[PDB]
């Protein structure tokens, strides 16, 4: 849902300067979080692990 | 590029689609050309 509404997006956005540019696709690559909380989210893990 | 890249997107929806179906297990032990099979007929065809 994130690629199309941004592909849909963008396609509006570019539209009206009306540059060559053809946008031939957009993809997405990671949300991760901000590194002050990959700290707690890994933790997280590891004590998800940890239960086991 | 253009065939190449529409190629990966419609391959990539159906795979995702198909293996949020399955789990681990029935993609893991036994495939048996059966996902496979589904994602290249689905692609071949307009099956949805």
């Amino acid at each position: 849902v994130i690629r199309s509404d941004t592909q849909r997006e963008l396609e509006e956005t570019i539209r009206p300067y009306d540059m060559g540019i053809t946008l031939l696709d957009v993809n997405f690559q990671a949300a991760r979080p901000p590194e002050e909380v990959k700290a707690a989210f890994d933790d997280a893990i590891a004590a998800r692990e940890n239960e086991q | 590029s253009q065939a190449e890249v529409l190629l990966k997107r419609k391959f990539s929806d159906r795979l995702r689609s198909e293996i949020g179906r399955l789990d681990v297990k029935d993609i893991v032990t036994d495939s048996r050309g059966r996902l496979t099979l589904e994602v290249r007929d689905a692609l071949n065809s307009g099956s949805a």
